[PDB]
């Protein structure tokens, strides 16, 4: 530890600018593996409709999907309503 | 004494209010009073084409409703 | 076929004999090769953009980068080439022989 | 030669890329992709030669499609003896052809 | 140059022809052909001196032309198809587009100079891994798009190369000048047989590469660049040049050594197809390939020329770098006629 | 239209002042009025002869980083994504490679001019 | 009326540029402890007209040895292209509405480069072909930098769209959101408009005006105006980009007003850091950027990409 | 129709014959300069705004190198233009004689070479009628290197990363 | 290769819905939610049929549906819904998000009366 605290003591004094780009690059490497926030940002891109959502023929036996957009069945935004 | 640079700046924004109050007032005279459309897109071209369409007079800012389906 | 397509081909095709016909300097011929790339570049966007290859559109710019490193190694060459002779004449390449 | 190291690794590397009827961002698709996708059926499994011989009616559509060849000739021609009849007078374009209509929304 | 500078620049090279070797997009075919040049040309010049720069200069050129063209085939064959695939090319002016570009990368007459020129220009080991490595990649594209090769022009490209490698190595006496029109004519019998066999092609690429490899490095072992350089390689070490003049008449053709399958099976599988004209010619012209190997070995082994007076010191001295695989690659360019039949394994 | 509008406009307006400049004052001219400037005395040789670039290395160092650059440049719609791991591990292996390469040169001394 | 609307966006920056001349002539009096003009006009107020009559009224002469086509061109070009820069520029209301609005002007300014190493190849002289290639190693600097600092900022943002900017900023500033790109930005649109400290493409003290030392008159006070224009835009560029200002559609005047000020102070900052600083080497210059900025640049781009993905705060596509 | 891709292309090939005849490193950047801002035209009225301002761009930052390099190594006393020499005015007027011969035989009859058959007709006719909607198809396929194209993107930094190491070899000297 | 079947002039004729994009844009989540059924009857034939000369009934139903729907705003809520899309029209991008009184006062009508 003694090694690694006079280098970066030396570094410090001597590239404040190269510390400060390894040390931003490192938390940039880092820091998205760890947040909890990376999945909601991909829950808000798919949420997106970019397209049109094209209806499925009822078959009788799809009880999941939904008769009308405001029936219950179906994918709900109410966690980004509050976000 | 240094209020002697104001005139100078002060002509240079008056000079500078120019353009964009210039601009905003030629979209809303050309829009019918109403911002100038932004099309970024070719769903909002196509609805300002189906507004020109349906207006009558060839001009998308027309607006119609009720009025006009009944 | 259009004839956009006609005078993009013909544009790749003047590049092509004007970098088969040396004059003197190797950089004219570098801006020659370099022009090639521009009229493939080009015809390759007219073509995916026509077609609707919402993929390919990534081709171009690959064809760009690989293009700015043979405009790269030509670069490097003719300074070698320069440092040399004094001249970016072709005339002086010819220690070697067929 | 081809040593088909995507197949026998299951990767994907460029096939991805290769057509224009695979899997496009946001189900975006492409101009001829009925066309494509009907030459690909047909000469699925056959090899090349039984593809060139046998799908060509399939080919035919798909280059007709990407290209436009036959429509443009089709079109130039209409141009044509529509230019040599009103250089004469024989032909009066309609008034919706002239721009005095009211097209639908 | 670095040491890993330098195994990263044959990485890189291995791996553009590897790409392009695996590849089934034509975009990443020709990424993998630039990238192999980009890696090359450092490799060319390793030593620097206005030859090397030049010979490097030559070959940037050529290449760079070959891939405009050959990218320019691509382009227009998807106007045509709308297809990335390597597969039979729809359209006949983007087959002949590709078809020159890859003659051109391979050195196929009439692209041929460069060969030569470079071959002069470069080192020992920069002209063995510049022939082997860079035959092997556009040989496995022409491979892969054979069926819509055209038979005239291919068969053209390859009885001028014939004829062109003959007659140049006839005039030569610099040793990597013979190596390259040695090149020139053995690329020109295997795109001969390779509008009917892609396996005979492979055939000859492995018998051609092998006896390639145990010349080059028997030179480098010798450290001769000319005739008379060679010349002195018996007052020395008399086992290098007889194992060079068995190499020699093995890269002749002559039986029953291993220079002679190759030939043998491209004649037989040309006959296959009612070809007799083209093969006569081709087993005709490789006497004067033949000629100028037995020139060579006349120099080196089967006489003694004057030698000099270090050659005593030469002599107290030994050699110290192993060359690796050389006894492997003498016995392989010599004695495998009678494993013939394995080309169904290589099938 | 609008911009091939815009465009024509600046350029005549920009021809428009040339053409005023070299039309509206008097003219007097003669050899020693015209000849080049070097501090009041006769240039000793040519300014078309060969002019060293002691940074040649850099300008091809510059259009790499230009190809990548370009390549950086899609970033903000790369981002509206699903696959938001893989889109960000691709960008960040490319910048990677750029600090690479030029960590490399940096080290390598090709930043510095040629003597 | 798009005519008109061309004309109204031109005229007053032209003024706008003559009352800058004379703007910067008396702020860097004032902070020279001196007064500058005031003896023309009132205030000094007709020192700009006076001064272009006299350029337009003074004899251009072309050099014996100039090759005359792209000796004409230069100024033609510089001109065109600070004028042209001016047209996407939501203010708050762009003349010409564009979907990458940036890219346009990042090509646009590399453009405008080529107008002084043309008029300094042309001018066939040393002096010019010294500031030639100053000019050219100032622009591989910048512009490498300027595209990573611009792609970081507008990743942002969601889009190359400036209006997108101005909605992005509705609420904060960008200076509050990524200050140090915003340093960088400014370090580099000063050398991308070859301002103190880096005005050395016409460095008086080492070269005689540099590469424009052969012109003179109306050519002059063309590459003077288009130099001065790209100031403003350059100013204008930064206030939209860093300073977003509030936005009332219903009464636009008033974000006009704002960006107006906001221009205004960052072109006096141009004139007072060019008041107080030296003047750099272009070796130094070019050192500058790439081994302190480029790293910087690269780790904040980085870490400007990872950002909104970790947050979960990426902005809306359009 | 208006024939603006058409014009633009007949300027693109213009400045391809100028830079073409070559008369001095200098005006074939310029030349190469035009084409590749008359390209940059064409492709954003075929559609593609991100490609031709990358296009524009990218060339621009390119040229900017070769000014330097043919000030330093590709300059003569008296660099040649294209009326100052009588082979590079006669690749020129070539050049210019070829393309206005095809246009006129295209734009009278439908041109076929003897490589390709062109047909003389509308890039308007040539368009398709549908239309996307709330996306640029060609933002969304080119921003797909990252998610699509990891593959591509490998390649291509390794690839640079190797030419910044061959440009730095190949001047080593020594 | 034969003759392209299209429907006439007479039965392609239908009574158009002749709002503007700023009428379609204020009354469009109300639109979605009450004529769900006739326009996703049609997306559906669309979709499956790969033919506009096989879905052309679904689409002159999904006119009927949107000029009933318009019909029953127009006989309860004129006054607040012209309000709320003479506020949407002026902006340039149409946004929802500078009219949130009228559209509430929208809201609040159309709740009450339908
Ligand atoms: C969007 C643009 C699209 C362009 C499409 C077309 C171009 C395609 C690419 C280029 C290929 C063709 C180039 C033109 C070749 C013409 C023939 C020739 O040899 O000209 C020599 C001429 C140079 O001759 P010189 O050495 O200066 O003359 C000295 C003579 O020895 C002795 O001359 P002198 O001393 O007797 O002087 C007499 C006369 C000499 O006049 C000329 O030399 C005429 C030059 C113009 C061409 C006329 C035909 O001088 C004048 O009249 C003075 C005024 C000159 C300024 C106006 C020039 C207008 C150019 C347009 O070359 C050029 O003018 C090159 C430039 C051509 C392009 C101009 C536009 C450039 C725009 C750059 C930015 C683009 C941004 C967007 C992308
Ligand atoms: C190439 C551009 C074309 C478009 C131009 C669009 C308008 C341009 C507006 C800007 C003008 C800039 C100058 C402003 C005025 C000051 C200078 C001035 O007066 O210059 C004029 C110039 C002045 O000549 P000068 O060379 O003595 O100019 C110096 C002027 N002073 C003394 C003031 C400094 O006039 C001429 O050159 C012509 C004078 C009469 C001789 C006529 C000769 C015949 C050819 C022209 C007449 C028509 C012939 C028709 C028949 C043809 C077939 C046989
Ligand atoms: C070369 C000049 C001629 C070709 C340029 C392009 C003209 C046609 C453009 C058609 C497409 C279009 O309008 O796109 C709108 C776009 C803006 O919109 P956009 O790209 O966001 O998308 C179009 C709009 N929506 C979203 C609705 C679809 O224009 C541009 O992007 C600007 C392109 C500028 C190209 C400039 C090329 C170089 C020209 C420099 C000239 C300088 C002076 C030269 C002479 C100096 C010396 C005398
Ligand atoms: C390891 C082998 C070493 C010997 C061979 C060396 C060959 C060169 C090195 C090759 C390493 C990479 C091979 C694997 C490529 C993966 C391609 C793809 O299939 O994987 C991606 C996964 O990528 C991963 O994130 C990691 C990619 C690799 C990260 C960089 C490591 C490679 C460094 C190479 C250094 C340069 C050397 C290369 C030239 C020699 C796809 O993920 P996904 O999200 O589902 O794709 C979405 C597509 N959708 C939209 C249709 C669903
Ligand atoms: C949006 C902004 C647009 C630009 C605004 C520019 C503003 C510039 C400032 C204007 C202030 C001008 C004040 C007046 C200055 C001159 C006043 C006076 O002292 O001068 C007169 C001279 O004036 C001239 O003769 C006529 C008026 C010209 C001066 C006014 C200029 C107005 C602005 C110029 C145009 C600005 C845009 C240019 C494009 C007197 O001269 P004269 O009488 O003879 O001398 C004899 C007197 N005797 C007989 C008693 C001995
Ligand atoms: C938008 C308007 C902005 C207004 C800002 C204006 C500032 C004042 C203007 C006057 C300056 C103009 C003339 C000055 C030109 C020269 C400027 C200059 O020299 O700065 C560069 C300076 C000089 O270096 P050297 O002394 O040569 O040392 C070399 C060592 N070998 O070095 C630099 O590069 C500084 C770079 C500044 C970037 C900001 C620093 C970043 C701070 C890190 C904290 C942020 C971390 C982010 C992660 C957060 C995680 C939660
Ligand atoms: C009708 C002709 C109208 C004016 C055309 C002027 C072209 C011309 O021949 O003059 C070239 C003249 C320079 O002539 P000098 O050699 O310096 O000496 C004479 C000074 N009067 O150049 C110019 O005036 C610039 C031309 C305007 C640029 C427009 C190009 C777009
Ligand atoms: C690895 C994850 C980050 C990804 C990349 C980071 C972003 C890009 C950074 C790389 C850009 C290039 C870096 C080049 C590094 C070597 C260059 C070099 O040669 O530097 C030497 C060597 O100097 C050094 O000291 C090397 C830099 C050592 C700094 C590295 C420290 C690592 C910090 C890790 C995080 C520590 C956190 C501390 C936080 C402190 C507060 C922020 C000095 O240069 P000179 O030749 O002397 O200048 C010219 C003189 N005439």
């Amino acid at each position: 530890a003694g090694r690694i605290a006079s280098f970066l003591k030396n570094a410090w004094a001597k590239e404040p600018v190269l510390v400060a780009s390894f040390a931003i690059g490192g938390l940039a490497i880092i820091l998205p593996s760890l947040s909890p926030y990376t999945n909601y940002a991909i829950r808000i891109n798919r949420a997106t409709p970019y397209n049109y959502p094209v209806p499925l023929r009822d078959d009788g036996n799809m009880p999941d999907v939904p008769s009308h957009p405001q029936d219950p069945q179906g994918p709900s935004l109410e966690w980004l309503k509050n976000l | 004494m240094w209020f002697e640079i104001l005139p100078g700046i002060a002509v240079m924004a008056a000079c500078l209010f120019i353009p964009g109050m210039a601009t905003a007032h030629i979209h809303k005279f050309t829009n019918g009073g109403k911002e100038k459309r932004v099309a970024h897109f070719s769903y909002q071209w196509n609805l300002m084409e189906r507004d020109r369409c349906i207006s009558g007079v060839n001009r998308y800012h027309v607006t119609k409703g009720l009025e006009n389906i009944d | 076929m259009p004839l956009v397509y006609m005078n993009i081909i013909m544009a790749f095709a003047i590049a092509l004999a004007g970098l088969l016909m040396y004059r003197s300097h190797l950089m004219s011929s570098l801006l020659c090769l370099e022009g090639m790339m521009l009229s493939l570049f080009i015809m390759s966007t007219l073509i995916i953009l026509n077609t609707h290859f919402t993929l390919a559109n990534m081709m171009p710019i690959i064809l760009l980068v690989f293009a700015a490193c043979e405009a790269a190694l030509g670069l490097s060459l003719l300074v070698m080439v320069s440092n040399t002779y004094g001249t970016d004449y072709v005339q002086n390449l010819n220690l070697l022989q067929c | 030669p081809f040593f088909d190291v995507q197949k026998r690794l299951g990767l994907d590397l460029d096939r991805w890329m290769t057509i224009q009827s695979a899997e496009q961002p946001h189900k975006i698709p492409g101009r001829c992709h009925a066309f494509e996708k009907e030459w690909i059926e047909c000469a699925h499994g056959i090899g090349g030669i039984r593809a060139e011989k046998e799908c060509k009616i399939e080919f035919d559509d798909f280059v007709e499609c990407l290209l436009r060849q036959k429509t443009m000739k089709r079109l130039s021609a209409i141009k044509r003896q529509r230019d040599k009849l009103i250089k004469e007078g024989k032909y009066t374009p309609p008034p919706h052809h002239l721009g005095k209509e009211d097209p639908r929304p | 140059m670095n040491p890993i500078i330098y195994t990263t620049l044959i990485m890189t090279v291995m791996s553009g022809t590897m790409l392009v070797m695996i590849s089934s997009h034509w975009l990443l075919i020709w990424i993998g052909f630039e990238m192999n040049l980009l890696a090359m040309i450092p490799v060319l010049m390793k030593n620097f001196n206005p030859r090397a720069t030049e010979a490097a200069t030559k070959y940037f050129l050529t290449q760079a032309t070959a891939s405009m063209m050959l990218m320019m085939a691509i382009i227009i064959n998807l106007l045509y198809s709308g297809q990335w695939t390597i597969t039979k090319m729809f359209n006949p002016v983007a087959m002949t587009m590709m078809t020159m570009a890859l003659a051109m990368k391979l050195g196929l007459s009439p692209f041929h100079f460069w060969v030569p020129e470079v071959t002069q220009g470069i080192s020992l080991q920069a002209g063995l891994l510049l022939l082997t490595w860079q035959k092997l990649a556009p040989l496995s594209v022409l491979c892969q798009i054979s069926q819509s090769i055209n038979p005239n022009l291919m068969l053209t490209m390859a009885m001028l190369s014939i004829l062109i490698g003959g007659w140049g190595g006839l005039n030569q006496t610099q040793l990597r000048k013979i190596m390259a029109y040695s090149s020139i004519a053995h690329m020109g019998w295997m795109t001969a047989v390779l509008p009917y066999n892609t396996t005979m092609t492979i055939l000859n690429l492995l018998i051609y590469i092998t006896m390639t490899l145990a010349m080059f490095m028997l030179l480098i072992h010798s450290s001769a660049t000319t005739t008379l350089s060679l010349s002195h390689t018996w007052n020395k070490m008399p086992v290098i040049t007889s194992l060079m003049m068995v190499t020699l008449l093995s890269m002749g053709g002559l039986p029953p050594l291993s220079g002679f399958m190759p030939k043998w099976m491209i004649i037989q599988e040309m006959t296959k197809n009612e070809s007799i004209i083209m093969p006569t010619l081709m087993a005709m012209t490789a006497l004067l390939n033949l000629y100028f190997y037995m020139r060579l070995a006349y120099s080196s082994s089967l006489t003694m020329f004057p030698s000099t007076n270090n050659m005593k010191m030469k002599w107290q001295f030994e050699h110290t770098k192993q060359m690796k695989l050389l006894p492997t690659m003498i016995v392989l360019s010599t004695l495998v006629l009678p494993m013939t039949p394995a080309l169904s394994s290589l099938n | 239209m609008n911009i091939m509008l815009t465009l024509l406009t600046n350029v005549t307006l920009a021809s428009l002042l040339v053409l005023i400049a070299f039309w509206l004052p008097q003219l007097n001219a003669y050899s020693e009025k015209t000849s080049p400037y070097e501090c009041g005395f006769d240039p000793m040789g040519s300014a078309r002869l060969p002019f060293s670039m002691k940074f040649f290395l850099v300008a091809i160092t510059f259009l790499l980083f230009d190809l990548e650059i370009a390549l950086l440049l899609p970033l903000p719609w790369a981002s509206q994504t699903n696959n938001l791991k893989t889109m960000l591990t691709m960008a960040l292996f490319l910048l990677i490679l750029l600090a690479a390469s030029l960590a490399y040169e940096w080290t390598q001394k090709g930043l510095e001019w040629a003597e | 009326m798009f005519m008109i609307n061309i004309l109204s966006l031109i005229i007053p920056i032209l003024l706008a540029v003559a009352f800058l001349t004379l703007v910067e002539r008396k702020v860097l009096g004032y902070m020279q402890l001196r007064k500058g003009p005031n003896v023309v006009g009132p205030y000094g107020l007709l020192q700009p007209i006076a001064d272009a009559l006299k350029l337009f009224t003074k004899e251009p002469l072309r050099p014996a040895t100039s090759s005359i086509s792209m000796f004409i061109i230069a100024p033609i070009l510089a001109l065109s292209l600070a004028l042209t820069m001016w047209v996407p520029l939501p203010m708050p209301y762009p003349l010409i509405n564009m979907n990458l609005g940036v890219l346009f002007m990042l090509a646009m300014s590399s453009l405008a480069v080529y107008s002084i190493l043309w008029s300094g190849w042309a001018s066939n002289s040393k002096y010019a072909l010294i500031g030639a290639l100053r000019a050219v190693a100032q622009t591989i600097s910048y512009e490498v930098t300027l595209a990573i600092i611009l792609l970081s900022v507008l990743l942002m943002n969601g889009s190359y769209t400036l209006s997108t900017l101005i909605t992005t900023q509705e609420h904060i500033w960008m200076i509050f959101t990524s200050w140090p790109l915003a340093m960088m930005w400014f370090i580099s649109t000063l050398a991308e408009t070859n301002r103190a400290p880096f005005d050395l493409t016409e460095g008086e003290s080492e070269l005689v005006s540099g590469f424009n030392v052969e012109y003179a008159a109306g050519p002059f006070a063309m590459f003077f105006m288009a130099e001065y224009a790209n100031i403003i835009m350059m100013n204008a560029f930064t206030a939209i980009l860093f300073l977003g200002a509030s936005h009332d559609p219903h009464t636009p005047e008033l974000y006009t007003i704002n960006f107006v000020l906001k221009t205004l102070a960052l072109t006096i900052t141009f004139l007072w850091i060019r008041a107080s600083y030296p003047r750099f080497r272009y070796d130094q210059l070019m050192h500058l950027l790439w081994k302190s900025f480029l790293p910087l640049t690269l780790a904040l781009c980085m870490w400007h990409i990872s950002l909104p993905i970790m947050t979960a705060s990426i902005p809306p596509q359009s | 129709t208006m024939y603006i891709a058409f014009i633009l292309s007949t300027i693109f090939v213009i400045g391809f014959v100028g830079f073409s005849s070559k008369p001095s490193p200098i005006y074939g950047g310029l030349g190469l300069i035009v084409s590749g801002g008359v390209g940059c035209g064409i492709v954003l009225n075929f559609g593609g705004s991100f490609l031709g301002l990358m296009v524009f761009l990218i060339y621009l930052g390119g040229m900017l190198v070769v000014f330097g390099y043919t000030t330093a190594m590709a300059t003569e006393m008296y660099p040649e233009v294209w009326v100052s020499n009588k082979t590079v005015f006669g690749a020129f007027v070539s050049g210019l004689m070829m393309e206005f011969c095809m246009v006129y035989y295209a734009l009278k009859e439908e041109e076929v070479e003897i490589i390709f058959k062109f047909n003389g007709l509308g890039d308007w006719v040539i368009y398709d009628t549908g239309d996307s909607g709330f996306f640029s198809e060609e933002a969304m396929g080119i921003a797909a290197l990252y998610s699509y194209g990891t593959w591509l993107v490998i390649v291509t930094g390794w690839s640079l990363l190797i030419g910044v190491v061959v440009i730095m070899e190949i001047t080593r000297g020594n | 290769p034969g003759i392209v079947e299209l429907p006439t002039l007479e039965d392609l004729k239908v009574q158009e819905v002749k709002v503007s994009s700023s009428v379609l844009k204020a009354a469009a989540h109300h639109y979605g939610a009450q004529c769900d059924k006739p326009n996703k009857e049609f997306m559906l034939c669309r979709w499956e049929e790969k033919d506009p000369r096989r879905c052309l009934e679904e689409g002159k139903l999904v006119n009927q549906c949107a000029l009933d729907f318009f019909r029953q705003i127009k006989r309860h809520c004129a006054e607040p819904f012209t309000e709320y899309w003479t506020c949407i029209d002026y902006s340039g991008l149409q946004l929802f998000r500078h009219c949130r009184k009228q559209q509430a006062k929208f809201d609040e009508c159309v709740l009450d009366k339908l």
